[PDB]
Formats: C-alpha cells, structure tokens, sequence
RNA sequence: AAUGGGUCAGCGACUUAUAUUCAGUGGCAAGCUUAACCGUAUAGGGUAGGCGUAGCGAAAGCGAGUCUUAAUAGGGCGUU
RNA sequence: AACCCACUCCCGUUGAAAAGGUAGGGGAUGACUUGUGGAUCGGAGUGAAAGGCUAAUCAAGCUCGGAGAUAGCUGGUUCUC
RNA sequence: AUUAAAAACACAGCACUCUGCAAACACGAAAGUGGACGUAUAGGGUGUGACGCCUGCCCGGUGCCGGAAGGUUAAUUGAUG
RNA sequence: AUCGCUGUGAAGAUGCAGUGUAUCCGCGGCUAGACGGAAAGACCCCGUGAACCUUUACUGUAGCUUUGCACUGGACUUUG
RNA sequence: GGCAUGCUUGAGGUUCUAACUCUGGUCCGUAAUCCGGAUCGAGGACAGUGUAUGGUGGGCAGUUUGACUGGGGCGGUCUCCUCCUAAAGAGUAACGGAGGAGUACGAAGGUGCGCUCAGACCGGUCGGAAAUCGGUCGCAGAGUAUAAAGGCAAAAGCGCGCUUGACUGCGAGACAGACACGUCGAGCAGGUACGAAAGUAGGUCUUAGUGAUCCGGUGGUUCUGUAUGGAAGGGCCAUCG
C-alpha cells in the first residue's frame, strides 16, 4: 500500500552519436537489452554496452531484416 | 549457500573460494581449475574453510 | 580531517605498512658529493667531516647523479651498478 | 615541532614524489562476492585524487 | 504595527606566540641556513641539526630507475 | 482579652509596607506562645511533608576559585576610493 | 514565610514485619555516638487511620521466608597436550 | 511640523496613494488606537543545551553477602 | 583382587587453650564509666579485619534515549532494483503514483551439434473445455530462476554430448561520477574447455540479491624481526567473523 522507493536511474543511452571520432575503446551506447545492436567494428559487452574495437566515426545504420538499429563504425 | 574453500592438488597452498548449496549438493567438488602456484591446471578438491 | 559528519578519508581507507628501523641509520651519497670530501677517500667518517651525511648515519650508498670530479677510494661504502662503473671509470678504487 | 600530524593520517596516507599514495577499501573480509576483476583491481596502491588533497594535507600538517 | 537605540562626551571588538603553506620582495646559489651557546654582545663565531641535490617499493633492498609479475610483456610512480 | 495565627472582603500594587492596613475571622492550660544560650549545613541538614525551609536566594544556599567553562545559537564589529 | 489551610499531613487506635543486646537500625574511611544507662508489654521500619459492623477470592509474576541437594558457576589450584 | 476615511502594503497605516475635514495653545475628564509601558514568551517548536526525579535503559559504585589466602594453633575421629 | 600400617595430603564433626575478641568482674596508673597494664571470667581458632573473588545493589553516580515530518506527538519511512511523474540526450522533487530485492545455480556456467513455442480447431467406450499425439490453419500471444522495463532466429528460448573460462597476471580505452565507491572492455602472456576448423569461452538475456574502516581468526610469504642467531609481534598477499 504505502509508497516511496525509487532506484538511482542508471545513465544509460546514446554517448557519442552518429558523427562522432571514436578511439579503439570507448562505450557507444549504454543500453537495457539491444535497442542499438553491434556493427562493423563495434563489440556489446555483457550488460549489452556498445563499445569500440576500432576508430573512426559513428555510423547508426538502420540494416537488414528484423528491422534493427546497427551502430557501426565507418574507419574515415 | 554457505561458503566453501577449494583447495589445491598440487604441493601448493593455494585456494579458490566458491559457495554450495549443502543439502541438495552435499558431495564435494572435484573440479579443475587453474593454480597459480604451479602454472597449470589441477584438480581442486576441498571444503571446511576453518 | 572533518567532512560533516561521513567517513573521513583518514578513517575509511587502510592502514598500510610499516616503517623500518632497519632505515634510520641509513644514507645516501650521490656522485656529485665525492669530490667534496678532503683526503682522496670516502669513508664514513670522512663523510661526516663534511657535512655531506648525519652523524648517527652508519649505511651509505652512493648512486650516480652527476659526475664524480676526482679519484676516490671508497671503503667500507656500497655503491650501485652504475655508480662502481662512473667512479672506477674516472681513477677510483674500491676496497673495505 | 609545534604542529601535530593526525597520526590515523599518517598511517594511511605515505607522501611520495608522485603524490600522497594510500590503498583502496573493500578488499577486507568479504570476498566472494566480488568477482576477481574487482579483488585484482583494488589490490595495488593508487595516488590521491585533487578534491582529496588539500583536506590530506592539511590534516597530515603540511597545508 | 519585527529587533535595537533618550541624548551627548569618553571607552568598547580580528590580537599575540609558536609551527607551517602560498604570493610578493631581497640575499646567497648545487647548495642554502644556523639552534642552543661563546661573544670587549644587533658584529664575529658556532653548520649539531633542518631543507635541497633521486626515486621506487609495505619493506629487505635496488637505484635513473624501481615496484607488481612466471615475464627482458603490459601498467603505476620517477628521471636534462 | 493580651499573645500567637492568618480564613474573608476591600484598599494598596510607582505601597506607609519586597507580603501591610482597616473591618470581620481561628486557637487561646497546651501536640501552646515566647526570651536567652546551644546543636544539626550543601547530594548535606531539618521537615505533623509543602519541594517546605536553611539570612527578602532553594528540584540542590552563598562566596571564591577551575574560569575568559561551553554555546553548530543571538547580538555587535569603528576611515576612504 | 510571600496567590492553595483543604478533603492534604499528623493523630489515638489497628495490623504486618524486623530486632536476644556489643539489638534491628542511623550518623560516622574509623574510633565512637544515638537507639538507651532502655531490653520483646522494649525498640526500628512500613501501611492504615477514633468508633460500629466487617475486612471476600488468587502464591502464576516479583519480592520475602524456609528446603533438599541434582545441575550450572568465580578467584585459586595446575593434570595433560 | 504626531487627523478622518477608503485603498495599498512584511498581508490590521498619523506618516504610502486618492480624498475629505482641520485657525494657534492649554486645563479638566474618558481610555477606543499608538499591534500602548512593564519581563531577550512561561504555551509551542528547536538546541547531537542543562538541571533534577524514575526504572526491568547502559555503564558502574557505596553498603550487604560467598569463598580462597593471611592473622591462624594442637588433638582425636569420620572420610578421598 | 588388594591384607595391614606408617612416610603424607584434601574436605567435615567434636574437643582443648595459647593467637584473637569482650560495649564482663577486680586491682593499679588515678581524685578517671576514657584509655592502657595486671589478673579472673567468657567465647575461641570461630568471630573479625586486610587482599582476591562470585552475588546482590536506583542506596548513589555519569550518561544515553535518531532523523524526516505541509508545527510537534502517533503511524509510516531510511539501503538497493524497475516503471511513471520526467518536459523525445543525461539528470530531476514530493509523507506523489505502482510494484520488488537482502537471492538462487556445479548447472540454471562454457562449448559443439541439433530443435521451435504457445493458441483456436475438432476428436468421444473412465479425463471430455481440458492431459497422451497426428498437427490443418498457423502468422511470437510461449518461454526466459525471480519485480518491472528494455530485449531475444546467430534466438538470449529448448534438448543432447563433452566439460570448468564461475581461469591466473594484467589491461589500451571509455561510461559514470564531489569523494569513497561503481560499470563495460578490445588486446597481450601463461595455461585450459569444447569444435574437423574459422572461432567462442574472464560466469548467468540485462539492470536488485548488499556493508566502509578499526579490531580480532585462519593459510602462505622474499620482508622485518630493538646486542647477535631464532622466536614473539609487525608488514604484504589470500581469506573468515
């Protein structure tokens, strides 16, 4: 019945969007399950972090049967 | 889940540390896993952390 | 020390080690230093006639910082690697 | 010397060339819960971040 | 229509010591500086000690490197 | 009646009075009233008990020290651009 | 004492309980002193409160009194490892 | 150099706005206002304030009590 | 089995007198109800006191007795996870609206290979809408250890075979962020799972499942080790309360 109790709201979407310079490590998006799935050079991690395995510039493709989001990396 | 140790084979005091569920699984455990000490993988086969 | 009332870092963090007392005596002499005592010799009381180390100091080493001038005898005195080669390289020695 | 290092102070925080160097918490007395990755990466001897010092410093008495 | 003061004239509130940090300003400079104390005594002497010339490591120790490490790999801190 | 008390009203409240006055009231041979001297004192006395009293002070007197206690509170902080 | 004089306190009477005397008890680091130059019809504590009629049930809790002797149990002992 | 009303306004105005009244100054009275005067609100809140009372709060202590070892001995008997 | 006794010791009872006690008598100091001394008496190794120790002990003492709060008290709530509020990046309050957690698992982990669920239908000689299947239509509505949200065909769902990568050392670089914490992680070295091999594997579809320091305990250790050789204690590493 009685009503307080919220939790501290974990940060989570789209760091560096779909022009950006990305080194060979850093977290694309923070993500609840593959809204965005892992591209080209991108790597989902265990809690499904997109992260950089290479460089160059964001890509967010929209590819494909199942009608997915791709975050990629294009090496430009 | 109450804690166990894992200890060694080898001559080596080395232990990894895990839990168990004592009364559905009350066989010890005989797995092997990796042992620093020697540098290659053994057989660990303990319990009783005290 | 005083963060309003959480716990300090001073009190939140580990202790960690200890001091030795194997140290207090303990002493360092760089190479730059050696041409400063009188005499053609390093010894530790030579050391301590300059005032190039303590007294109650009683282990020296002498590590290479510089260039060492002259041509010294070390006895009784540790020195490093590359420290021996600099100084039996410009005429020291080196006994104990 | 009339200036008094907090002595909880100077155990816990040595001075080097590079910084104020201290260890971490949580690597005490309940550890399996935590995965190895976070034991292996509180294990070593971190230095003292900038929000951190000037209270270190002035309570190991130096400010 | 909150406090305070009737008014005047006197008085009445960031000091001092010792340790330290930063800035400014001087002296000496790979060195600088003395404390007690001595002193026909603000001089001169006294360099014990303090800080600097090297760091790393919990330490032994090793040192322009060192620690961790099985590792001459990585990484931390350091080095005209 | 003296004496001791203090129930009521009114006055007085900057009083004649830091607890009274005037009218009335209670006890008045007793568990009475009173002089003089003495004893008990501060977590300590004494109390037919009310936290009453202990020098106009009392849920812990007064004074002097620790002492310039402490105050995350209140008030104040003085010439000029 | 100085806003409450009362239904409050006290009281004779009552009951419980303690105390065999160097008393129980109180004040006293103690000596001592009060109780008391008294002695159970005395003395302390407690509750009730003249008198008249009375004063019912409960011994689980807690206290107090007595009881075996079984478990527990302190210093001290110091076997053995 | 101290009016009334209606508003306005830290929200109940002699002092603000608008507008009415009102020559200047006493004396005797009366108290409706000056949120009148008196007391750094007693109620309420708050203070990691205090005091004193309570207890089956915590921690202790006086006193009372148990045993050991001293002061403290010999002699017998029961007994391990 | 033990015969007997002493060389002993430990607990009781009774007795004795000599310690001790007497707020008993009588002398004496002395002209003293004090106090000593002598003696008689009585108790008696008890009493009592010192020290150690258990018990009782508001007789007394120093304290404590939380905060939020549409004033305070009462109830409720304090940490963590999910959705809304939240204004289409993050973040964002309320004693605002809804639910959960203080764990499970040695397979519910790894890998290789294989496979889709659920639903209507129509089928009456125990079930009759229903179990077991044969699936025509089907057309993710199933399932996922657990709340909700978000995800799932390379299924992350399901079955089987082998098996421990639920490895050790790390760690380029980011996310988050006052700090302490926290989150993800390519790659490199050492050894391993599976797979013919590319390769996957540093737990689990994901986010809750938790707790600092100081004390202690345990196992190592290259370190220290108060004259020295050792120990004691300390240090580091792993771990428990």
């Amino acid at each position: 019945t009685r009503n307080g109790r919220d939790s501290e709201s974990k940060r989570l979407g789209v760091k560096l969007f779909g022009g950006q310079a990305v080194k060979a490590g850093n977290i694309l998006v923070r993500l609840r399950g593959t809204k965005f799935h892992a591209g080209y050079g991108v790597g989902l991690g265990k809690d499904h972090t997109l992260f950089a395995k290479v460089d160059g510039v964001v890509k967010f493709e929209t590819k494909g049967a199942f009608g997915r989001k791709y975050v990629s990396i294009v090496a430009a | 889940r109450e804690l166990i140790r894992l200890v060694s084979s080898a001559g080596t005091g080395h232990f990894y540390t895990t839990d168990k569920n004592k009364r559905t699984k009350p066989e010890k455990i005989e797995i092997k896993k990796y042992d620093p000490v020697v540098r290659q993988h053994v057989i660990y086969k303990e319990a009783k952390i005290k | 020390g005083f963060e309003g009332g959480q716990q300090p870092l001073h009190r939140r963090l580990p202790k960690f080690g200890f001091v030795s007392l194997k140290a207090m005596d303990r002493a360092e002499v760089r190479t730059s230093e050696l041409a400063k005592v009188e005499g053609d010799v390093v010894s530790l009381q030579t050391l301590k006639d300059a005032n190039l180390i303590n007294q109650h100091v009683q282990r020296v080493k002498v590590m290479l910082s510089g260039e060492v001038g002259r041509a010294v005898t070390l006895k009784g005195i540790a020195a490093t690697k590359g420290a021996r080669a600099a100084i039996e390289a410009a005429g020291g020695k080196f006994e104990d | 010397p009339k200036m008094k290092t907090k002595s909880g102070a100077a155990k816990r925080f040595k001075k080097t060339a590079g910084g104020l160097k201290h260890k971490h918490a949580f690597k005490s007395h309940i550890l399996t819960k935590m995965t190895t990755k976070r034991k292996r990466q509180l294990r070593g001897t971190s230095m003292l971040n900038k929000s951190d010092v000037a209270r270190v410093e002035r309570s190991l008495r130096l400010r």
